[PDB]
């Protein structure tokens, strides 16, 4: 009676945090999408497949289905109609609260009912108004014109694209979309929707073969559906879905698909002898030159990397998709030998086009079991003789060197370990550099020669040099030393782009069957934030619906950034004082002359600070009067561990980035949670005292049964993990080194690696020390 | 995928990381207790093990294993070398570790391996960690977030002046000679009494350094110059 | 870069901070002990009603709830409570309603829990005498710490 | 070990899948190479290791003027592709060896 | 112990009595003891049954061996052939 | 026995090898520490024991003849089957010695 009213008012207070954006109109379409999704869920088990969508001229939309109608029963608990409990009770509630009028019609048991909702407040109980014979439901809504702004309209294409996609995914379901303003009628109905999706996408381009590969199976509760075709274009477009939700950034299913396609095509082309007739070989990129494909997966409980979806991180999905793709694609190449040849021809043409763009080379002599070739004894060479298809790794230590030797691809990868720290060739002389054994072995392994008299950069034995060190502060030093050597002694190698840097991961998390790798600390913070917001609801009061995940994620991210900024400036202000300003009214510049509100504000701040205090400290306030335009600046004095300090809040602090960021954060947190403040998990309940306490409780709850492992160095990883995370060409990430100015690089190298100490000390003191204390 | 990077930014970031880490956490002593991080971690581990000055000795391998398995993520040979130096009477004016076995000699002989020796805390080392359990200092995290280490020791001894220090960093270095305990205590008492005493007043109690190996200091000008500004030069001559 | 006087000054400031923090810790510990000592001392004068109340309780939680329901008469311990001047031995996190109000003591949940854990060997005459000695010693220590 | 013959040119190779207990693979390959250096065995043209994540795989190339069986038997007789294991079960019983 | 309907205590039983908390005088704590006593009697009977027979001793060993075989067994790798 | 006393169970986190070696050398085994590490390494290699007794993390060697990394780089814990060798140890089923 009154709790529902209070909940609707609470929703109306902050509409954005329940629907989304109200400026661009995304939530306006989101309400319609929610209604259509609920209807199609009803139509999923419906006797027939029919849904009516109408865009009216009076800024309203009416949607009618043909499934089982919503029951018009009585609620034993609340004593009111079951339909009303279904509609408005603690996502149609948001729509009704955001709509001025909502028409509810129920047609069942041969009778016609009708009811009207006004701003979420029913006007009369549901009553029979006619007789019929059909079963279904109809809803028409008139959105609020005051909460929703700047759009107040519906666009045909926005709904049409989504309806077409749903019809393609939902096989056997027909949708009719119409607009009454101008007059249109569009009907979507397909049986082989995925196949029809490929045909519709592969329309404006020119397909090279009529047959389209397609299958659909289901194993271990995972549903897999794949369809693809080759056009004549030069670009690839892969579309992924999971439970009818798109992911733009792919995931494990995409990786499995790519691996299976690559392996199958390579094996088939090798067996048939095509790759031997023409002296070429195809890579993964050549196969995916012009391709259109659609992947949709059915999983009970998917797990994502963030609340905004866009990335699936479930483990077994990759194995399932890879097995299903690899099992059946081989048979297609035999059932349709005519279409198989065309694809092979296009792939061979692409591979031949790639080859013609390379440099000129001469075959080199590798080191084998029957010959040493005068090469260093600690080198572990490869079998490929073409230098344009080989790689060389420089590893930091003996343990990591052994780990890399064990888990490499010995066909075209070589390993060279480094022991200890290497010579600084900026402080040494030429003969000293020549007489050092580490540098000598490196020069011999590279094979170009040194001395500016026999230095010929056209005899390089590998066309890719990769640097792999630990992720600590002792690896950065070695990276700098190697870069100094390469830049000072072999400029052409850097100019032509032959130098790379590897990126090993740092963390590994595991909870039961799910496991994942984490790059660095920012990714760790994002993962911690995301993992704590699943299966949890936060309500401002005891009769309000839960908030949206995206808004919570944004709030937590902004809080984290502001906390980082606060922690940075700890050397000038007490940390507790800065945290209190978030929950305080903004001290505008206009108040710097009243001399009466200032005292009240500072007194309230000091009283609040003194109220909550566990350590032994005391707070005080004072006001200072300045002659310039009669300003009045607050003074705050503390006493901690027997020492008294004063922090004058002058005019500069009032107008600054720190205070404005603090105020902007505070505006979204002041008066957000009511007195009730209950948080409910799947089966438990918990009151909330403050936002921070609820966040801490959620974090503590999420960490149960969680295992986190941090890698000290490269020698603590198993060789298989090292290979699959850093050395596999399918899933590795690297950096390429380039030179931008070439006139400031000399100055920087001379300053940082030269013999003179004073420029280096001045540079360090200016950059690291003082610039960090003031990041204004 | 491959993304490009400029060489200047990489050089600057890597070198600044290394330099700042070495300056702040490896090679310079704190002014309040006069210890480097490795000394503090070794002493804290020995205190946690229950290795007191009036109990039985323990083998060095056990202590080194605890130190490098819970607090210090580096090699063990350098840790053993650090432990050896804190027990030699010709290196420290007041030793902090008590040793049993072959720990080297002034003649230049090396110490035995860590499978042969035994150690325990010295009596004066209990005054560097007094009232540690009464919440007098702050605690920080280790490299895993599983243990906690003190941030500074609550010492009763002015360790920096009475034992000295020497270390090499990037862009700077340090070199401090040892002193005599009674003179430093008298100087501290005089400062407490006066609070405005000059350099000449403090030299009535602290005339100069005091090395563990005796010998002779030749001249007085460098001592005054160093105590007044912070840099000076002295000559040490054999007897 | 420092000279002799800077090093001496830094050492002195470090010592002052350490001593202050140690004193605060010890004062807090002493007050926490005195609270429980008062709670235990009050309950040895109402032993018969306490036992009668506890026996009829079916569950320890119900006994704890029934304990903090009504104030208890002070009895023969009013003198040593009056000897405590004002709130020198009162924890700083204690609400103003608890404690002595008008010749009647009001307990809190932790005091009731401490009462429930009392062993039977402390009902002897000799074991009762230690409370007064410990209380007086704690009061003297608190005064010295506050100085 | 096994012998596989090409269906086009009639060439054949030897594939090794497993090795005996307590035998070093690198030393075995080095010994085979050294033995074939001095013409101790006939019919070997190339020798390389192609082991990967799937499993062990050692490839030995048969010359054009020989049959694989003779080479395989010579390798059995001369290299560590067949070893002896002497069994001698001695243990402590009631503080005595037995 | 009980001799003529009158229990006789020892020193350690008296010491255990003197260390009884006040929270043990509620209702449930008077039946916890009864339940634990009955369970102890059952366990004592079961333990005494083992030490008096040898077949009962061997049955336990058979069960343990079968459980180990079920939990840690696997397949054979090496092949044995005639000459 | 040392690993059991340390609480280094099969479903907990790993521990540094140096800590275990230090405890063993400093309390029970009065010999050198390098041979103890060599002994520990062999109990974790799948190609040496039919049922491994130690669970390892890092570089522990290969069948190709490579050596393991030094003890400052690796981690260990007990294997699941090793808990069946020390069952009922606290119920006075065996004798103890000094
Ligand atoms: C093999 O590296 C080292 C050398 N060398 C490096 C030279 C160039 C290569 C050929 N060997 C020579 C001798 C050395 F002389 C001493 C030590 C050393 O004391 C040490 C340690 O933990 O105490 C660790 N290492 C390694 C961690 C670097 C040392
Ligand atoms: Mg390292
Ligand atoms: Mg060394
Ligand atoms: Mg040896």
């Amino acid at each position: 009676s009154i709790k529902v009213l209070k909940g609707l008012d609470a929703v109306r207070k902050r509409p954005g945090m329940y629907i989304g954006d109200t400026d661009d109109g995304t939530g306006l379409h989101h309400m319609v999408f929610e209604v259509v999704d609920n209807a199609i869920d009803e139509a999923l088990a419906g006797h027939c497949k029919e849904i009516i969508v109408t865009i009216h001229a009076d800024n309203s939309v009416s949607v009618q289905d043909d499934g089982r109608g919503i029951p018009t029963g009585i609620h034993p608990e609340e004593g009111v109609s079951a339909a009303e409990v279904i509609m408005t009770v603690l996502g149609v509630s948001v729509v009704n609260a955001l709509s001025q009028k909502l028409e509810l019609v129920i047609q069942r048991e041969g009778k016609i009912h009708r009811q009207i909702y006004e701003h979420g407040v029913p006007q009369a109980p549901l009553a029979v108004t006619g007789e019929t014979e059909k079963t279904g439901t109809m809803v028409r809504f008139w959105p609020s014109l005051e909460t929703f702004t700047n759009v107040t309209e519906f666009e045909y294409e926005i709904l049409a694209k989504r309806l077409r996609e749903l019809s393609f995914l939902n096989s056997g379901v027909s949708i009719r979309l119409r607009d009454k303003r101008d007059g249109k009628e569009d009907h979507f109905h397909y049986e082989g929707g995925i196949k029809a999706f490929v045909e519709y996408l592969n329309k404006n381009k020119t397909p090279i073969h009529p047959n389209i590969f397609y299958f659909s199976t289901e194993k271990d509760g995972i549903g897999v559906e794949v369809a693809l075709q080759w056009n004549d274009g030069f670009q690839e477009n892969i579309y992924c879905f999971t439970n009818n939700i798109p992911q733009r950034d792919g995931g494990t299913h995409l990786a499995g698909f790519r691996a299976a396609m690559t392996r199958t095509l390579n094996a088939y082309m090798d067996k048939e002898g095509y790759s031997k007739k023409a002296k070429v070989s195809a890579t993964g990129d050549d196969a995916r030159e012009g391709l259109i494909a659609v992947v949709s997966v059915k999983v009970p409980d998917p797990k994502f990397s963030s609340q905004t979806k866009d990335k699936l991180v479930s483990s077994e999905v990759k194995s399932a998709v890879e097995q299903q793709m690899n099992e059946l694609l081989a048979e297609y190449l035999l059932e349709n030998p005519t279409d198989a040849k065309i694809v092979v021809g296009k792939i061979i043409d692409a591979a031949r086009a790639r080859e013609a763009a390379r440099r000129a080379r001469e075959m080199t002599r590798r080191k084998g079991a029957l010959d040493l070739a005068g090469l260093p004894g600690k080198l572990a060479d490869c079998q490929e003789r073409d230098p344009a298809l080989s790689e060389l790794y420089l590893v930091e230590g003996d343990s990591a060197g052994g780990s890399a030797k064990q888990g490499r691809n010995r066909k075209n990868q070589a390993i060279l370990p480094l022991k200890g720290k290497i010579l600084n060739v900026e402080k040494a002389r030429f003969d000293k550099m020549l007489s050092s054994q580490e540098v000598a072995t490196l020069i011999t392994a590279l094979g170009c020669g040194i001395g500016r008299d026999e230095y010929n950069p056209d005899k390089l034995r590998y066309h890719s040099i990769i640097i792999m060190t630990d992720a600590d502060v002792d690896g950065s030093h070695i990276r700098t030393l190697l870069l100094t050597f390469f830049y000072r002694q072999m400029p052409e190698i850097v100019e032509r782009g032959h130098v790379y840097i590897a990126q090993p991961p740092l963390y590994k998390v595991k909870k039961g069957k799910q496991e994942q790798y984490i790059k660095d600390d920012e990714a760790m913070d994002q993962y911690q934030i995301s993992i704590a917001l699943d299966g949890a609801t936060l309500h401002t009061n005891a009769s309000a619906p839960a908030l949206a995940g995206e808004a919570l994620e944004k709030l937590v991210s902004e809080y984290n950034a502001t906390q980082k900024m606060i922690n940075r400036m700890e050397r000038r202000y007490p940390k507790a004082m800065l945290k209190e300003l978030i929950y305080q009214p903004t001290l505008t510049e206009a108040d710097l002359s009243d001399e009466q509100t200032v005292t009240r504000w500072v007194n309230a701040l000091v009283s609040e600070l003194n109220d909550k205090e566990q350590h032994g400290s005391q707070w005080k306030f004072d006001v200072h009067t300045n002659a310039e335009q009669n300003l009045f600046e607050p003074i705050v004095r503390v006493r901690t561990h027997g020492v008294d300090t004063d922090y004058p809040l002058d005019h500069e602090f009032i107008t600054g980035g720190e205070y404005r960021r603090i105020c902007t954060l505070g505006e979204k947190l002041r008066g957000l949670l009511e007195e009730d403040a209950f948080i409910e998990r799947g089966e438990r309940r918990q009151p909330v005292a403050s936002f921070e306490q609820a966040l801490d409780w959620l974090v503590k709850e999420s960490r149960r049964g969680l295992s986190i492992q941090r890698y000290k160095g490269l020698g603590e990883m198993n060789p298989e993990q090292l290979w699959e995370t850093t050395m596999d060409p399918e899933s590795r990430r690297m950096l390429r080194v380039t030179v931008k100015d070439a006139i400031a690089a000399d100055q920087l190298f001379t300053t940082l690696m030269g013999d003179a100490v004073e420029p280096r000390r001045a540079f360090i003191e200016e950059n690291a020390l003082k610039a960090a204390n003031i990041d204004i | 995928e491959i993304t490009p990077v400029n060489i200047e930014e990489e050089l600057k970031s890597s070198y600044l990381d290394y330099a700042m880490s070495v300056i702040v956490g490896r090679a310079l002593p704190d002014v309040r207790d006069g210890l480097k991080p490795v000394h503090r971690r070794v002493l804290y581990a020995m205190n946690v093990l229950g290795n007191d000055w009036n109990k039985a000795y323990k083998k060095s391998a056990r202590v080194v294993g605890d130190v490098i398995g819970k607090y210090h993520p580096h090699g063990d040979s350098a840790v053993y070398d650090t432990i050896v130096r804190m027990a030699q009477p010709f290196s420290l004016r007041y030793m902090l570790v008590d040793g049993q076995g072959n720990f080297g000699s002034i003649d230049g002989d090396s110490a035995a391996a860590m499978r042969y020796t035994e150690i325990r805390l010295a009596k004066i080392a209990h005054e560097l960690m007094a009232d540690l359990e009464k919440e007098t200092v702050d605690f920080v995290d280790n490299y895993d977030g599983t243990e906690k280490i003190p941030d500074v020791m609550p010492t009763k001894i002015p360790n920096l002046l009475v034992n000295g220090s020497s270390g090499i960093a990037v862009g700077m270095a340090t070199n401090i000679p040892p002193h005599n305990l009674t003179e430093v205590i008298n100087g501290c008492l005089a400062y407490i009494d006066d609070e405005d005493i000059s350099i000449e007043g403090l030299m009535e109690h602290i005339p100069g350094p005091d090395f563990p190996t005796a010998a002779i200091i030749n001249g007085r000008r460098g001592i005054e110059e160093a105590y007044r500004t912070g840099r000076g030069k002295v000559y040490i001559r054999a007897r | 870069i420092m000279n002799l006087k800077d090093i001496i000054a830094a050492f002195v400031r470090h010592r002052r901070e350490v001593v202050t923090r140690r004193t605060i810790f010890e004062l807090r510990k002493a007050r926490d002990r005195a609270h429980i000592l008062e709670a235990l001392a009050v309950a040895l004068a109402n032993i018969d009603p306490i036992i009668e109340l506890i026996r009829h309780a079916p569950t320890p939680a119900e006994a704890k709830t029934a304990l903090v329901a009504n104030p208890w008469q002070l009895g023969n311990v009013a003198a040593m409570l009056e000897r405590a001047g004002d709130d020198a031995a009162r924890p700083e996190w204690l609400e103003p309603e608890f404690g002595v109000r008008d010749g009647l003591y009001y307990l809190t949940e932790q005091q009731a829990q401490a009462i429930l854990d009392l062993r039977l060997q402390k009902l002897t005459g000799l074991e009762h005498e230690k409370l007064l000695d410990e209380y007086k010693e704690l009061l003297d220590q608190i005064a010295e710490l506050l100085r | 070990a096994e012998v596989e013959v090409d269906a086009k040119t009639g060439r054949e190779t030897i594939i090794v899948h497993e090795i005996p207990y307590q035998v070093n693979k690198a030393r075995l390959i080095e010994k085979i190479a050294e033995l074939v250096k001095e013409k101790r065995v006939e019919g070997i043209s190339a020798l390389r290791d192609e082991s990967d994540k799937d499993g062990m795989r050692i490839v030995i190339e048969v010359k054009r003027d020989a049959v694989g069986e003779v080479v395989l038997n010579n390798l059995y007789s001369q290299t560590q592709l067949q070893v002896s294991f002497g069994i001698n079960m001695v243990a402590l019983h009631h503080g005595q060896p037995k | 112990g009980v001799r003529d309907g009158l229990y006789y205590l020892t020193e350690q039983q008296a010491q255990a009595i003197l260390d009884l908390r006040l929270q043990k005088l509620t209702g449930l704590e008077h039946e916890k003891l009864l339940d634990e006593y009955k369970e102890l009697l059952d366990q004592i009977a079961e333990l005494l049954r083992i030490l008096g027979s040898a077949d009962r001793l061997m049955e336990v060993i058979r069960e343990e061996l079968e459980l180990v075989r079920e939990q840690f067994g696997d397949k054979r790798r090496t092949e044995i052939t005639a000459n």
